[PDB]
């Protein structure tokens, strides 16, 4: 199970720069 | 020593009288060039690279010429053992200044590896090198071969 | 014991320098036959060389053996070929620093560079200058910040303080005779310098890149398939494929950046698509089987991506006919321009980023060579002037510039001595030490200087 | 000797028709461009064919159920079962495929593939028939300029 | 095209000066002439 949650593991890096 | 046609009479005689012949016919010939070449060598090359300085600095005179030719049977021997560089030394002088090149350095300096490097460094000079660093580069260029030519030397 | 021992290992360490790039190729050969011999190999979720008459199963383990005794031998021939090359380019950048700027005394390094801040722990011990052929830099430093800084402050940072104080202690009537005891020269050698060389040497890249090479052929014993990864080696290591690989390691950034502007002109004509077109993406085999179609964007982005590109005729050829009403134009133009600007002046951009780079390639070359065959590199006349004497500007580049017997003169300069130096080799010594060289001819000559 | 070989048989006398190249100089602005580099085509192949050596040996450690060319059905041949029967497969097809190898293979749908096999087959097309297609026909373009 | 127009600047600034024009040649006589001739006799900086 890889094809769905790459994109979601590779957005919800950017959550540190969301909250700064 | 008569087979190879280079020593006259005289010569062979004065190298046959020359010889140690100390009551057994027999010279240990490595002590004896060890004597009669090592000293020989330096003296020739200083006469040498005083000729050479007469001749570069005091062309157009033929009473140094005719000494020039028959200088030239041991002018032949240190050429490739002397160099020239064009330095600039007292105010607006173009000085030339010789000195001796070892036969390590000139066989180290004829490897594939140290040419190919020289290359290089000649390639990406022209290309992206400045003009105001350009001798900067250069030298450091130089120490870096020379370090590497001692150390291929050494091994 | 220890003598005969020594005489030894300088001997095999010599003749592991002198065969560095000979056993470089024959690791390279020997990759080369494993990979050849793997050819051979079968699945019965059991691989199995079952495929000659014997004499294939042992020979690729030996070879291996080989391989990777090599490796190991290739990297020791490298820490004594070329590891004292770069400390001594690391030695001389960071003593001249010291001496021509006050990088550690009063120009401290930023933090946006690791080896001004690791060439700190260096300044300080014994032997700095183990390979820069001279040891008068730290005098040198200290006569220049002796007065306008602290005298003590300066050694207490560049080492020598205590051993000064007892040189200058014992330049009177006490001194010992040193006594030298085998098998404890631990202490004698120095840890700190050895420290920093691991530090250097583990940050080189030619160094790092043996270390990969030797670890990929350990992992091939565990499995006999990371010996593919050597042959890499064949573009990241020897040069005889430079003039084919830099055509494309030349633009590069220009290559990625037509690969995301291709990606986002996919993604334009995915969302163009979703919104627009839904009831063609029917990929539907055997018939009443609607599945791959474009109610997801990301599937629909991935469809697109994977085979319009690829398809050689853009997309109109992978969906359903657009035969329909409202769209038989619209889809007819959506078709031919994702044609046009996809596969047709996106692919010829990353052809003509590969076509122009040899043309640049060439053309560098050519004026190195122009440069070279027009100008002297030193004083830089030109042609023109030395082409008055018969064959004049070869024999005043061979004769009277040579770079070569400049480099013979330095050296000869450095390897001479010191106090035995004529005027004009202590003139030109002095400007070298200074860093100067305005003694290398502008542009003058000895012709122009004379009639 | 080939004229003398034409009359044990009559096709030998094709081989004639290599002078028009290798004869007569009418000919020579066009094969200069092949002639010129030689040696970099040689070495283009030779980096084409471990590059595509590479995939293989991916391909062969990672994708099995892919490589199930059978016709009609139940008829499971020409796989990945073998190394050199792999490479040969790929060297021959996925090469002259034109679309790279993503369209002679089966539909990468499965688990655990699904992205690792679609990034194999993108990077098999842009790396193989992509740029180094490009690099054998910009070392023709070079050679007339 | 593009390449080729890029290499012409570069040349005709490297080989002439931009306000006189005379030539590189001419101030490659005294050590380092045309680079303090364009960075210290005719700065388009100091101009403007
Ligand atoms: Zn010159
Ligand atoms: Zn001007």
């Amino acid at each position: 199970m890889t094809v769905k949650d790459m994109v979601l593991a590779f957005f919800s890096s950017y959550w540190s720069v969301f909250v700064t | 020593m008569e087979s190879h046609k280079h020593y006259t009479q005289s010569e062979t005689e004065f190298l046959l009288s020359c010889a140690e012949t100390d009551e057994n016919e027999t010279l240990d010939y490595e002590e004896f060039v060890k004597r009669f070449h090592e000293p020989a060598k330096d003296i020739g090359f200083n006469v040498a690279v005083l000729l050479t300085n007469l001749s570069e600095h005091m062309p157009n005179d033929t009473r140094l010429q005719t000494f020039l030719e028959l200088a030239e049977s041991v002018l032949n021997y240190f050429q490739p053992f002397l160099g020239r560089i064009e330095i600039m030394g007292s105010a607006k002088r173009i000085e030339r200044v010789y000195f001796e090149i070892s036969e390590s350095s000139r066989t180290q300096w004829e490897k594939p590896q140290v040419k190919e490097s020289k290359r290089q460094f000649i390639f990406d000079v022209v290309n992206e090198g400045g003009e105001k660093e350009k001798m900067e580069l250069f030298v450091n260029f130089c120490e870096d071969t020379i370090f590497e030519m001692q150390l291929a030397a050494q091994i | 014991f220890w003598k005969k021992i020594i005489a030894y290992q300088q001997k095999l360490l010599n003749y592991f320098a002198r065969n560095f790039y000979n056993m470089r190729m024959l690791a390279l050969f020997v990759a080369f036959a494993i990979n050849f011999i793997l050819l051979f190999y079968k699945v019965s979720v059991h691989y199995v060389l079952e495929e000659s008459s014997g004499y294939m199963e042992p020979t690729l383990r030996i070879l291996a053996i080989l391989h990777t005794i090599i490796s190991f031998f290739c990297i020791i021939g490298y820490y004594c070929l070329k590891v004292p090359l770069v400390i001594f380019k690391r030695e001389k950048e960071v003593a001249r620093k010291l001496e021509f700027d006050g990088l550690y005394i009063t120009e401290q390094p930023s933090e946006d560079d690791i080896k001004g801040q690791w060439d700190r722990l260096v300044i300080n011990t014994q032997s700095f200058p183990n390979n820069y052929w001279d040891k008068f830099v730290k005098r040198k430093v200290m006569d220049k910040y002796g007065e306008f800084y602290g005298r003590d402050r300066i050694s207490e940072l560049l080492g020598m303080d205590k051993a000064a104080l007892d040189f200058s202690d014992a330049r009177e009537k006490k001194k010992p005779k040193k006594d030298s005891s085998l098998s404890a020269v631990l202490n004698s050698i120095d840890v700190k310098y050895q420290m920093w060389k691991l530090g250097v040497v583990f940050t080189d890249n030619s160094f790092l890149y043996l270390a990969w090479y030797m670890t990929m052929s350990v992992l091939g014993h565990y499995n006999n398939f990371f010996f593919a990864a050597h042959l890499l080696d064949i573009a990241m290591g020897f040069k005889t494929l430079r003039t084919i690989l830099s055509s494309v390691t030349h633009n590069g950034k220009q290559l990625v950046l037509t690969v995301g502007l291709l990606a986002v002109v996919v993604y334009l004509y995915t969302v163009v698509a979703f919104n627009f077109f839904r009831k063609f993406y029917n990929k539907s085999e055997d018939g009443d089987t609607p599945d791959m179609k474009c109610d997801d964007m990301l599937t629909c982005y991935m469809f697109h991506m994977y085979v319009g590109v690829r398809a050689g005729g853009g997309i109109g050829d992978e969906i359903e006919d657009p035969a329909g009403d409202e769209y038989e134009i619209y889809r007819i133009i959506f078709d031919i321009t994702f044609f046009f600007f996809v596969i047709v002046i996106l692919l010829a951009i990353i052809q003509g980023l590969i076509i122009d780079a040899f043309g640049e390639l060439r053309d560098q070359q050519e004026q190195v060579k122009e440069d070279m065959e027009t100008k002297c590199f030193i004083c830089g006349i030109g042609n023109d002037y030395f082409d008055t004497v018969p064959h004049g500007f070869e024999t005043h580049t061979l004769q009277e510039h040579n770079l070569a017997n400049y480099l013979f003169f330095l050296m000869y300069l450095i390897n001479k001595d010191e106090t035995e130096h004529t005027g004009q080799e202590s003139y030109v010594w002095k400007m070298y030490q200074e860093r100067c060289w305005e003694f290398f001819p502008a542009g003058d000559c000895f012709r122009k200087q004379y009639e």
